[PDB]
């Protein structure tokens, strides 16, 4: 049919016209098959015969089907595509099967023909013209137009969904107790009702459908649960994802290692403890999609792993909207945190991990706090309400950070939960100078058209070291003189810099970073028991600072 | 009544901004809302032949139970500006800025009496979006003046004059400022008898259909907070030096801030904790040095045709303190803001600032906020009560805590 319902008027972008793309001649298998096609449709009202008073003409071509059976017509609407308007969005998240209440019956229903079971603006079918060539371009042709929605055109998925929406609204509206879910041509209905209530319920929809131009399955219904939908695997019961199966090969090529990553990241959803970092570490650095990759130990370990992690099967459950959310994180490896989430204890109603690193230096107090921002907004989508979480932190740690940092931080309500490794600050900074501690004052330079500094120091009780550097930068030389006030020094020490690059670095308590500088100067902060941090006016002549940036620039800067 | 024709900046086109995903209760509100706004024909549902969209939230009143809309038209209002600004734009009294007191009332249910220019609905689409994207969302637009749009005033503008005429004529010495979606009325009156005064004014806006909160702001109380140096009893070598470090910064800006004498003191290489005596031309250098930073830049005046920024700095213990200035370091205000979440605070603050600006200069100013984009995006809207949204970037303070400006 052709549903009786309204339409969606549509236009081309303002100062654009319609298309005019000249028809390529086609062969004479190729046009009697769109004759014998077109024709077809015609008798159903899909198209109809226009005259050469339209200014505006598609190309269209034909291919054969499975083994060339059959042909098919095939509209290459490229240019009209991109003079047409442009729309909403058909779908802006996907359900996560997580965020489904469990469900007692439900079926799957299609509809058949949609795209062509719809009308056209007529105001823009003139738009949607094409002709059908004369062999041998002789004969003028003949020419068409659509009534119904073109398939590859852009505003067809918009319109149709649109259309079927309000199609829908009645029925939801006398059957409140039916969830009805619209993707693409299918349309998924559960209940709580029985497999009679519930395919006399169907019935009443098919038919609802029916007075509206829509065809549908009557015992081809595929509701069949079991369910493989956008990757998943849904029952009734639970749910989880398609089934994995990893490769086990002799050679890995850059292609192989990249299939495996993304089935593993699809299957750490469900399956808590997936790790990826060794796998995911092969693939840094331009490589050919062809070319051979060496597992390494580690990578090798992981693997094994994960292997063991996919054997038994391992489901999800459904969402309780009366229960209350609970989400946990552990640390795993260095940087790697995986999470679990659910509403009784260990029945899963979801799995995740968080990996991110998040700029250079940062410590895992800082770390913990993203991933928790993450589940947080994670959370809020699927099921429309923030967990309570359960971190591996002291409520003391905690407290301790988030009060002496100058950024703003906030954090949902949460408890602890001893489930090892713990989250730690590392060392923490003196904020009173240590008395009787050697002070240092360090310093460097750094020409600027060589690259030669001297990172030295200069302390209150005489000693004085200046080392010479090469190819490093201003800061550098101002991060090494650090290094160097830490090295050949005792467990509690005053250090005086003039770097604010420094001080600012330090002075957020990274416990890890990409510089291999600052991950060594975090080793010593370990070790001692007593650090003090200062900042004064670089190269501004003051007690001290000034005595150090003699010898440090004293030539070679 | 007639409409007025809007039109938006040339080269511009309609506003297209993703709906920030809200929890259930907000949708629920959002719908509630939505549905009487469209029975009573302030808003249309709409097709998918509109590309356009604007995000919305759910608030709260003064503190109510009632759940009130938000939808941010920071992006329209940009796209708009041209129009609400320079062709039916709104004088700000600098009279304001002086009144005793100044009172608020939210003169919005006031827009939707008006119809919007047919050609212009389109741009105020927005969506209520659904839990776990179980649905395509629900899209509607304005057929009257939306809240939050910049427009709404301008266009209304006409209406408000009369309504107030009367007022204005028998209380000459009111100064009555609007500034979208709010009136601002301020007067020298003692407490009382403003109070009264705003009680008069109700009635009048009362008698063509508009509501009242309540909220009063004492700007002639509104102070600088000045640059703090220390006035210890002892001393160290340490003190000093972050002394000399903190009175260099402060010249860059606050010419005259001599240092120089106060540097040199006590140097060669010692140890931080060793204590120090003192100097004469030192006692009389402080003085002078506070006593230009206690008082405002001379310099820095405000400038129309430049943007406003607003930096805040956690000091910790639940102090903020904050700048505003449009050249760094220039600074036109700078204040503080004392008194649960971190996130809870920085929000209020914002609104505190986001308010004196308004009255100051009659705009909004862009804040540089100290947080997480994320953590921010996620939780402010469950704080925020105004019914404006100013416009802010996330920055990453400095440690120039130390210097509190
Ligand atoms: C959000 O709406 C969607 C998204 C996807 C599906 C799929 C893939 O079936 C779906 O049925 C729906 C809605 C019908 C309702 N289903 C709900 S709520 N729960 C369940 C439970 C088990 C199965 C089982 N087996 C399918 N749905």
């Amino acid at each position: 049919p052709i549903s009786p319902i309204e339409t969606v008027p549509v236009k081309l972008k303002p100062g654009m016209d319609g298309p005019k793309v000249k028809q390529w001649p086609l062969t004479e298998e190729k046009i009697k098959a769109l004759v014998e096609i077109c024709t077809e449709m015609e008798k159903e009202g899909k198209i109809s015969k226009i005259g050469p008073e339209n200014p505006y003409n598609t190309p269209v071509f034909a291919i054969k089907k499975k083994d060339s059976t059959k042909w098919r017509k095939l509209v290459d609407f490229r240019e009209l595509n991109k003079r047409t308007q442009d729309f909403w969005e058909v779908q802006l998240g996907i359900p996560h099967p997580a965020g489904l209440k469990k469900n007692k019956s439900v079926t799957v229903l299609d509809v058949g023909d949609a795209y062509f079971s719809v009308p056209l603006d007529e105001d823009f079918r003139k738009y949607t013209a094409f002709t059908i060539p004369s062999i041998n371009n002789e004969t003028p042709g003949i020419r068409y137009q659509y009534n119904v929605l073109p398939q590859g055109w852009k505003g067809s998925p918009a319109i149709f969904q649109s259309s079927m929406t309000k199609i829908l609204e009645p029925f939801k509206k006398q059957n409140p107790d039916i969830v009805i879910y619209q993707y693409m041509d299918d349309l998924y209905v559960g209940s709580d009702l029985e497999i009679g209530q519930h395919r006399t319920k169907i019935e009443e929809l098919r038919q609802h459908l029916l007075r509206w131009g829509l065809t549908t399955p009557d015992k081809k219904h595929q509701k069949e649960p079991p369910f493989l939908w956008m990757g998943y695997e849904l029952h009734p019961d639970k749910w989880t994802v398609q089934p994995i199966v990893l490769p086990e090969k002799d050679s890995w090529t850059v292609n192989d290692i990249q299939k495996l990553v993304g089935k593993l990241n699809w299957a750490s959803q469900i399956y808590p403890g997936i790790k990826v970092r060794q796998l995911c570490k092969l693939l840094r650095g331009t490589k050919a999609l062809t070319e051979v990759i060496p597992l390494t130990e580690e990578a090798e370990l992981e693997l094994a792993e994960n292997r063991e992690i996919l054997k038994e099967p391992v489901h999800g459950v459904y969402y309780d909207p009366s229960k209350d959310l609970i989400a946990e994180i552990q640390k795993q490896g260095q940087g790697q945190w995986t999470y679990q989430i659910y509403q009784e204890p260990f029945k899963n109603l979801k799995t995740g991990k968080y990996a991110r690193m998040r700029g250079a230096h940062t410590n895992d107090v800082k770390q913990l706090t993203e991933a928790v921002q993450k589940i947080t907004t994670e959370s809020i989508v699927i099921w429309g309400k923030t967990p309570k979480f359960k971190l591996p932190i002291q409520k003391e740690t905690w407290e301790t950070w988030w009060t002496e940092y100058w950024q703003a931080t906030w954090i949902p309500e949460w408890e602890f939960v001893n489930t090892p490794p713990l989250v730690k600050l590392w060392y923490q900074l003196e904020k009173e100078p240590i008395v009787g501690a050697e002070t240092f004052y360090v310093d460097g330079a750094a020409n600027r058209e060589t690259k030669l500094g001297k990172a030295g120091y200069v302390t209150n009780k005489g000693r004085q070291k200046v080392v010479p550097l090469t190819n490093t930068t201003n800061q550098k030389t101002q991060l090494q003189a650090i290094y160097l006030a830490l090295q050949d020094s005792g467990l509690e020490v005053n250090i005086v810099t003039d770097s604010q690059y420094a001080l600012g670095i330090i002075q957020a308590q990274p416990d890890k970073s990409e510089s291999e500088l600052v991950n060594q100067i975090i080793e010593q902060l370990i070790k001692k028991e007593k650090v003090y941090l200062a900042w004064v006016p670089a190269h501004k002549g003051i007690g001290g600072n000034e005595q150090v940036d003699k010898l440090v620039s004293a030539g070679i800067r | 009544i007639e409409t007025v024709p809007v039109k938006l900046k040339p080269g511009m086109d309609g506003p297209k901004v993703k709906q920030w995903p809200l929890t259930e209760e907000k949708i629920k509100a959002l719908v509630e809302i939505c549905t009487e706004m469209e029975k009573e024909g302030k808003i249309s549902k709409i097709g998918p032949e509109n590309p356009y969209n604007t995000p919305v939230f759910a608030i709260k009143k003064k503190d109510s139970t009632k759940w009130r809309k938000l939808v941010d038209f920071r992006e329209l209002n940009k796209r708009t500006q041209d129009f609400w600004e320079v062709q039916l734009g709104i004088p700000h009294p600098a009279g304001l800025k002086k009144n005793k007191s100044v009172t608020v009332l939210d003169v919005g249910d006031a827009y939707f009496s008006v119809p919007l220019d047919e050609d212009f609905r389109k741009y105020t689409a927005f969506t209520i979006p659904s839990i776990n994207n179980e649905t395509p969302g629900i899209r509607y637009q304005y057929n009257v003046l939306p809240q939050g749009w910049k427009g709404s005033p301008a266009i209304f503008q006409s209406s408000m004059t009369k309504i107030l005429e009367p007022f204005k004529k028998q209380n000459p010495d009111i100064v009555i400022y609007q500034y979208m979606d709010d009136l601002y009325v301020g007067s020298d009156l003692e407490i009382g008898q403003h109070r009264t005064k705003i009680e008069e004014l109700r009635q009048h806006l009362l008698r063509w259909g508009l509501t009242t909160p309540g909220y009063e702001l004492h700007p002639d109380k509104w102070t600088v907070q000045p640059i703090v140096l220390p006035e210890k009893d002892s001393w160290t070598v340490n003190d000093i030096q972050k002394l000399v470090g903190k009175l260099n910064w402060a010249s860059q800006i606050y010419p005259g801030i001599k240092v120089r004498q106060l540097c040199k003191l006590l140097r060669g290489t010692k140890a931080l904790t060793e204590v120090i005596p003192l100097t004469e031309e030192a006692e009389l250098e402080l003085a002078e040095n506070r006593e230009i930073l206690k008082e405002p830049v001379h310099g820095v005046y405000y400038d129309p045709s430049k943007d406003l920024i607003a930096e805040i700095q956690k000091q910790g213990q639940g102090q903020w303190t904050y700048q505003i200035y449009q050249e760094p370091f220039k600074n036109l205000k700078t204040g503080k803001y004392a008194r649960t979440n971190d996130v809870k605070q920085l929000t209020e603050a914002v609104q505190k600032i986001t308010t004196e600006s308004i009255v100051i200069w009659g705009k909004t100013p862009k804040f540089k906020l100290p947080i997480q984009k994320e953590t921010w995006e996620t939780w402010w809207t469950e704080y925020w009560q105004a019914t404006w949204i100013p416009e802010w970037e996330f920055v990453n303070t400095p440690p120039l805590v130390k210097l509190w400006y």
